[PDB]
């Protein structure tokens, strides 16, 4: 149990700036 | 041990606190309400 | 008799009086106690067939009589009318922590009848024969137990060494052997200096069959002084008693939670460690509890949900401190040289390694200083 | 009537004088006996089959021997062990 | 990384004490990194036990830059503050002495 | 001669029953009238917590092993032995910490 705590891992996908979902959404 | 140690004895100087030479002693333990 | 004899009526209105009419005030007698710690003895499980040693080893006894303490626990404890016995009872669990520090207290009393022994037959006896008078020419020989007169003085020598003999049995131990562990043997790790001294003390009597009290005798290491090494075994077993005060609530929390979840492996794997220091004539020959087998050194890298590591960090919260003993890693031998300066793992046990025991915890607390080993902060402290 | 089976039911070991053997090692093998109608002789293979072996289940003593002498020698792999191998 | 340049130019005091906690969040991030350099260099991961080294390590932060002791107060002007100085380009050392922004 | 004695388990000031020692209020007596017309602790409370009190120092003393001969003293051939040389007897241990008076 004492070998997880604290940390946990930050993520920094490639979900695109131009797909239509965000272009709508933006525009 | 709690009791007295004594030696029953079968011109002495107080001053000099000490128990009396004596060959052959005579030991005894009693509590000391007696 | 002589016994609290079922610890009844205490009623809470009864009187002042009635306290001091049914009771004694050795309210349990040590005979009584005594009579049923040889029953933590013959009762017990893995015994083999006959043979014993280890289990009946004051060291595991007052271990396991302490795991007898830790059960069926004070909240559920009940007074006056549970006459029947083997229950939760308060007469129950004042008569087991008695066989607690019972089994504490007998290691004591051998451990100060193995302690004059040493000192005096090796040490302060080859120059008590004679030599009284220092004007007269003072020839005594080196102990190497370590590594015609007149009729009349002589006739009151052999009552000398025939009262003693009255000494030395009856209330001690009817006489021992010795064994003097030369300088080569795995029981160093009980040893810090490479000038001290070991001494085996088997009973040579009838006993219970346990004897093994193994003694250390201080006198220096080089440029370490005798003063310095007696002090540093001093200031260990002060330190080893707030361990076992923290490593005896281990017990308690641990037996506590263990019993009450799974009321619906080992008990603990951090066994307290009894010595005695003594403070003789010239010296301090404190004695330890004797293992059936070699010490090992355990390495302090360790799986971390094994059970060594889990309750060893209850103990270090406890001890409002940080991580005791430092990574270690032991392949084998020794170095004898520059004196081992880190806490370490004894893993005392023929079975499986569900009991350790601390030792070296001397140099877990800082030198302090401003260099002298012997000048350190309190335990307690 | 004639004979077909034994099921020997061996209880428990009491004084192995396993020597040459680190006292770990010796409480972290698998201590197994294995029955064979004498004629076998020991046939290594016959030591294998999964019909003949008992193998131990509880934890063994890996006790001192004879104490009062390797005690004072150290050293002394030789231990004295048992084992309450139960099964037929 | 331009922050510096915004909290010379904010005007009121929300939007000072957020950009001024962001920079001083992003300075123990980089101390944070800046020791875990020194944990890697020195090969202490074969000895000491990796985990509950990198714990350690984090209490020890959050315990000396937040705190009501003399060694926060040190180890803030001291290491933290110029740190701010070289990553974020502005020189605030000497007049945001720790019970000011010492809020959870 | 006398040879003191500094032990590791004196008495170890954890144990579950040394807390009826400190605070005697916890020990479970029932009561047969009003609990509430008694003295929060109880004679029989503070009285018990005294003779529970007693025993764990008493087990605490070295010299307890031999407490009941102890009492009955030496008999004539003990006492010229103690007599004979400064030595340490068995029964007379360095007192170094006033618990059991």
């Amino acid at each position: 149990l004492r070998t997880f705590c604290g940390f946990f891992p930050q993520v920094k996908t490639v979900v695109p700036a131009s797909l239509g979902i965000i272009r709508t959404a933006q525009e | 041990l709690g009791r007295v140690l004594i030696q029953s004895t079968d011109f002495h100087d107080r001053f000099a606190y000490k128990p009396d030479p004596r060959a052959h002693p005579n030991l005894s333990v009693d509590a000391r309400q007696e | 008799d002589c016994s609290i004899k079922n610890l009844a009526s205490l009623f809470l209105e009864t009187s002042p009086e009635e306290m001091f009419a049914v009771c004694p005030v050795p309210l349990f007698s040590p005979e009584r106690i005594f009579q049923r710690i040889n029953a933590f003895m013959k009762r017990g499980s893995s015994v083999s067939e006959g043979t014993s040693i280890w289990l009946r080893s004051p060291q595991h006894v007052c271990n396991k009589l302490l795991d007898k303490v830790v059960s069926r626990d004070i909240s559920s404890a009940r007074v006056t009318d549970e006459i029947d016995p083997k229950k939760n009872t308060v007469y129950w669990h004042i008569l087991a922590s008695c066989q607690c520090i019972s089994a504490s207290s007998a290691f004591a009393f051998v451990a100060t009848n193995t302690a004059i022994e040493i000192i005096e037959r090796h040490i302060y006896g080859i120059s008590e024969d004679s030599l009284l008078i220092g004007s007269l020419p003072f020839d005594n020989p080196t102990p190497s137990g370590l590594f015609f007169v007149f009729d009349r003085v002589e006739r009151k020598a052999r009552e000398r060494r025939k009262s003693l003999e009255v000494l030395k049995r009856q209330w001690a131990g009817g006489d021992l052997d010795l064994c003097l562990l030369p300088d080569n043997h795995p029981f160093n790790v009980f040893r810090l200096f490479k000038f001290d001294r070991m001494f085996m003390a088997r009973s040579r009597t009838e006993a219970s069959s346990c004897g093994c009290q193994l003694a250390i005798l201080v006198l220096g290491d080089e440029e370490h002084d005798i003063e310095e090494a007696s002090k540093l075994y001093g200031i260990e077993i002060q330190a080893q008693q707030v361990m076992n005060d923290a490593i005896v609530e281990l017990k308690r929390r641990s037996g506590l939670q263990a019993e009450t979840r799974e009321h619906s492996g080992p008990f603990t794997v951090l066994q307290v460690h009894l010595m005695t220091a003594i403070d003789y004539k010239g010296f301090r020959v404190v004695v330890f509890s004797l293992p059936a087998t070699v010490p090992r050194l355990l390495n302090w890298p360790q799986p971390v949900s094994s059970q060594l590591s889990q309750e060893l960090a209850f103990v270090e919260q406890r001890l409002n401190l940080a991580s005791l003993v430092k990574p270690q890693t032991w392949k084998g031998s020794v170095k004898n040289d520059e004196i081992l300066m880190k806490t370490v793992l004894l893993s005392l046990d023929p079975s499986d390694d569900d009991s350790v025991v601390f030792y070296r915890l001397c140099f877990a607390f800082p030198q302090m200083d401003n260099a002298k080993l012997c000048e350190r902060i309190r335990c307690n402290a | 009537p004639v004979a077909h089976a034994v099921w020997i039911e061996i209880r428990k070991v009491v004084n192995v004088p396993i020597y040459g053997l680190t006292f770990r090692q010796i409480c972290e093998a698998e201590l197994s006996v294995v029955a064979m109608w004498e004629a076998e002789r020991a046939c290594a293979a016959i030591l294998r089959r999964k019909s003949r072996k008992i193998t131990a289940v509880t934890r063994c003593e890996v006790q001192p021997l004879n104490i009062s002498a390797i005690e004072r020698m150290s050293g002394s792999e030789d231990s004295l062990l048992s084992c309450y191998i139960r099964g037929q | 990384k331009s922050l510096g340049l915004m909290y010379n130019r904010f005007a009121g005091a929300v939007f000072r004490d957020a950009s001024l906690r962001e920079m001083l969040a992003r300075a123990a991030k980089h101390l944070f990194l800046k020791q875990m350099e020194v944990l890697v260099r020195k090969k202490a991961y074969r000895k000491v036990l990796w985990v509950e080294l990198l714990q350690t390590t984090i209490v020890a932060l959050f315990n000396i830059v937040l705190g009501t002791t003399e060694e926060t107060r040190s180890f803030w002007q001291e290491q933290l503050l110029p740190e701010v100085a070289e990553i974020f380009g502005v020189d605030l050392v000497g007049t945001v002495t720790p019970r000011s922004v010492c809020h959870p | 001669w006398l040879p003191a004695l500094r032990r590791t388990i004196e008495l170890p000031p954890r144990l579950p029953l040394l807390r009826f020692v400190t605070n005697p209020g916890m020990i479970p007596l029932l009561c047969q009238q009003d609990a509430d017309l008694i003295v929060s602790p109880s004679p029989s409370q503070i009285l018990l917590s005294k003779f529970i009190g007693h025993t764990l120092v008493q087990c605490a003393a070295p010299l307890w092993r031999v407490w009941d001969a102890v009492e009955k003293g030496l008999d004539s051939d003990n006492l010229l032995a103690a007599y004979v040389s400064t030595k340490a007897h068995p029964l007379i241990i360095r007192q170094s910490n006033w618990h059991l008076p």
